[PDB]
């Protein structure tokens, strides 16, 4: 896979966290679990378009274990000694959870179906409308947010099983253009097929350009 | 996970044999304490409730400490209401020809509960030294109901306790209770809602002193008769491909309560608790979950956390309504602490985020 | 805002805010300056010799690009240029999915 | 405030951001300022009607109802022939290709 755009923050986590593997995999409480911990992003998400999605590799459980986005204004540490969901409590922060509820303002909105071990999903961004889009075991199952221009995020996630771990697989960053928004309205002029690049004869090049660009988006609908 | 809760019910299961085994001193005890009463005036008539399964047995770890329930029917009574608890009731007789059970413990227009276990315990004091080829020792007391205690030699000890009965049709106030409607269809209802139910002796108390004579409603006949028959059909669990998980579900919550009460011991906070709220509880889940479907053997996983997950809401809501008496709320703060409530939530997300830590040590 | 003066009516020499597009079909769009320095085809060909002159003719034909292409794109500059880092909410970019179905080569064709 | 708008006239097809409140001679004036066309010369209409050089495009139908950012108002313009109405010199787009039966 090409090279992942972000880590997660070195010097911001909570009191409670591990990293490896050249960061790419985070272990929450190794040992007592007797509060949340959570982490962020490296990098800001505010300019251009964003994307990745997360592999799981432990098995689910706990009182919540969910990913979502947030701005910087909440704090990481007030949760080290309390079991809490931390993502979506405030205004400022928006979280899915592996129950298949979303958490936004301190409220709750069923929004899918459960995942656990072994799941892989998937997350949509666009800042320059302000819409996000979620997806699942590379199947797209709809919008959740819109209306957020202006605003500048991080990406942020929080557990609360103990012996457990997450594992970003994949970053990547692109600057909106043709290929962005043309593409996206093809898709949905072409959402029947699994494979767009049927029926078009535009150079090779550019079609593996497009695949490292929004491969998801030829292959999701 | 289900390794775990496989192995800790086979660890379990393998020490089934030995009740049986001990269980004949027991039976000969019960058995000469029932004639000892029969031959009595007083209580000529009590019975067996459980014939064939003449023990009953409240702690999932504890094969030394039986407990059995007497039955004692009631031709035809009255009950009213105490203060409107809507869980508590007095009684009357209202009118019959010269048919006199005992009346004698009549004191103004109530049956005296506080002279029937009085004359209870007498009974078997003056009867249990005719015992010669066991030794019998009879304890203290510890409860309002159990206000009789048997030990037998050093191990085995039991607890008896007794219960009115009465055919009359059930109150209204359990009208809209056992919403089985959806889970095992009306015509059973039906049936079950004409069985009798049994009123046992349960003090009340107050901050200014306590108001012995009060009884309440008990269903424990009913509630061993649907954990017994759960199938939505009669077929269910009958060959070995269409098992359901049904009833291990509740033995593994009353090891997890009886464990975490076992840990903490020394402070008592959490004393207050027993198996009735774990089994309404599931009651309450499986009225919820009514199909067979969701009990296949292959997961226990999400029907477990479900279990755990409706306790943890009811315990922060401060909500539990009796499966017969829609309106009774035990969780009320009349009756147990929010500390010990708090510290109860604590308690268990702790396990439940550790994976159960107690399970380990057996 | 009336009667710009700019105390010369403009600077359509080293600063042209003005430039002519002529496209294959003859339809002709024009475009400020900094939507002729967005496609970076446009702004390289602009710092060529000689193009900094009062008197040269700030003119691109394009002969590869029909009316309607054209027409798209000055509509996606005008748009990047009018709301960029826009503090209102940003409206969506909806055309008729029967005639924007090529606007694909556009964007390799004129590197923007 | 100002209002998306077009303003097209045989091969030219010029987009303009003039404010609500203007002119019709103040679009008059922002052509000269433009192609050095004096506003005398100019003549503007709506659809195919006459119009008058006074009005403000608030009147003459124009607004920022008309400004929708994926399609501004097109506004007719005319450079005098000689003295009179030029004739209809508008040349129509090329024709668009037809979409396939799988994107259908
Ligand atoms: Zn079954």
């Amino acid at each position: 896979d090409e090279y992942f755009d972000w880590v997660w923050d070195d010097l911001n986590k909570s009191s409670a966290t591990l990293l490896s593997c050249d960061n790419r995999k985070v272990s929450f409480h190794m040992e007592y679990s007797c509060g949340t911990a959570a982490i962020r992003g490296t990098k800001e998400l505010g300019e251009g378009q964003h994307f990745w999605e997360i592999k799981m590799t432990s098995p689910v459980y706990g009182t919540d274990m969910m990913v979502g986005i947030g701005t910087s204004d909440v704090d990481l540490d007030k949760y080290r000694h309390t079991f809490c969901s931390l993502l979506g409590r405030d205004e400022d922060s928006w979280g899915l959870s592996y129950t298949g509820l979303l958490h936004h303002k301190g409220d709750k909105t069923s929004f899918s179906s459960r995942f656990g071990q072994g799941s892989i999903i998937g997350v949509h961004l666009d800042t320059w409308h302000g819409t996000l889009t979620f997806f699942k075991n590379r199947k797209c199952i709809g919008v959740a947010a819109t209306k957020l221009q202006n605003k500048r995020f991080y990406p942020m996630v929080c557990s609360t099983a103990a012996r457990s771990s997450m594992k970003v697989t994949r970053s990547c960053a692109s600057a909106t253009s043709l290929q962005y928004l043309c593409c996206h309205r093809l898709r949905q002029l072409r959402p029947d097929s699994g494979d767009t690049l049927e029926g078009l004869p535009l150079p090779p090049g550019l079609k593996q350009v497009l695949h490292n660009k929004l491969g998801w988006v030829l292959s999701m609908s | 996970g289900a390794s775990k809760l496989r192995a800790v019910l086979e660890k379990l299961k393998l020490s089934r044999d030995d009740i049986s085994t001990a269980a004949g001193m027991v039976k000969g005890v019960v058995d000469h304490l029932l004639l000892r009463l029969k031959c009595d005036s007083a209580f000529r008539g009590v019975g067996l409730l459980n014939t064939g399964s003449y023990y009953e047995h409240v702690k999932i770890s504890a094969p030394n400490e039986f407990d059995v329930m007497f039955k004692l029917e009631v031709p035809r009574i009255q009950l009213e209401e105490y203060s409107n608890t809507r869980a508590y009731y007095f009684v009357k007789f209202k009118r019959n020809p010269k048919e006199n059970p005992l009346s004698q413990f009549l004191e103004g227009e109530i049956l005296s509960a506080s002279k029937m276990l009085s004359k209870f315990r007498k009974i078997i004091a003056e009867e249990i030294n005719d015992i010669k080829d066991t030794d019998v020792i009879m304890k203290a007391k510890r409860g309002g109901s159990p206000a009789v205690t048997l030990l037998i030699s050093e191990k085995i000890s039991v607890d008896i306790t007794l219960a009115l009965e009465s055919k009359s049709s059930w109150p209204a106030s359990t009208q809209e209770g056992l919403r089985i409607q959806n889970w095992l269809s009306a015509k059973v209802r039906k049936q079950l809602r004409l069985k009798p139910f049994y009123l046992v002796p349960k003090h009340a108390k107050e901050g200014n002193g306590f108001q012995e004579e009060t009884w309440r409603l008990s269903f424990s006949h009913i509630e061993k008769e649907i954990l017994n028959n759960h199938g939505k059909s009669k077929t269910c669990c009958e060959n070995k491909e269409e098992k359901c998980c049904r009833k291990d579900c509740l033995k593994l919550m009353k090891y997890l309560l009886e464990q975490l009460k076992e840990r903490f011991k020394d402070k008592a906070h959490l004393d207050k608790f027993s198996s009735y709220h774990v089994k309404t509880a599931f009651f309450h889940v499986c009225t919820q979950n009514p199909q067979d479907s969701q009990w296949d053997r292959k997961d226990l996983g999400l029907c477990f956390d479900n279990c755990v997950t409706y306790f943890l809401q009811c315990l922060r809501t401060e909500k539990l309504e009796n499966y017969f008496i829609p309106e009774f709320n035990l969780f009320s703060s009349n009756l147990i602490d929010k500390r010990s409530k708090e510290f109860l939530t604590k308690q268990i997300e702790y396990e439940r985020n550790n994976e159960f830590p107690v399970f380990d040590e057996f | 805002m009336d009667g710009e003066e700019k105390t010369y009516g403009g600077c359509e020499g080293p600063d042209a805010m003005y430039v002519k597009l002529i496209s294959s079909d003859g339809h002709e769009f024009i475009v400020k300056r900094e939507h002729a320095l967005t496609s970076g085809t446009i702004k390289a060909m602009l710092s060529g010799p000689g193009q900094f002159a009062e008197n040269e003719t700030n003119e691109v034909n394009f002969r590869e690009i029909p009316s309607h292409v054209l027409s798209k794109v000055c509509m996606y500059f005008t748009y990047k240029v009018r709301y960029t880092n826009s503090s209102t909410e940003i409206p969506e970019f909806p055309i008729a999915p029967e005639i924007a179905l090529e606007l694909l080569m556009a964007a390799n064709f004129l590197d923007c | 405030m100002d209002v998306f708008l077009m303003i097209r006239r045989h091969k030219t097809t010029i987009f303009t951001d003039a404010k609500e409140s203007s002119t019709v001679f103040e679009l008059k004036r922002i052509v000269e300022g433009i192609l050095k066309r004096p506003p005398d010369e100019q003549r503007l209409y709506k659809d195919d009607q006459l119009l008058d050089d006074g009005k403000t495009l608030g009147e003459c139908g124009f607004t920022s109802q008309t400004a929708r950012p994926q399609a501004p108002a097109t506004v007719g313009l005319a450079f005098r022939a000689d003295d009179t109405f030029e004739a209809l010199c508008i040349e129509p787009f090329s024709s668009p290709p037809e979409l396939p039966d799988v994107m259908k």
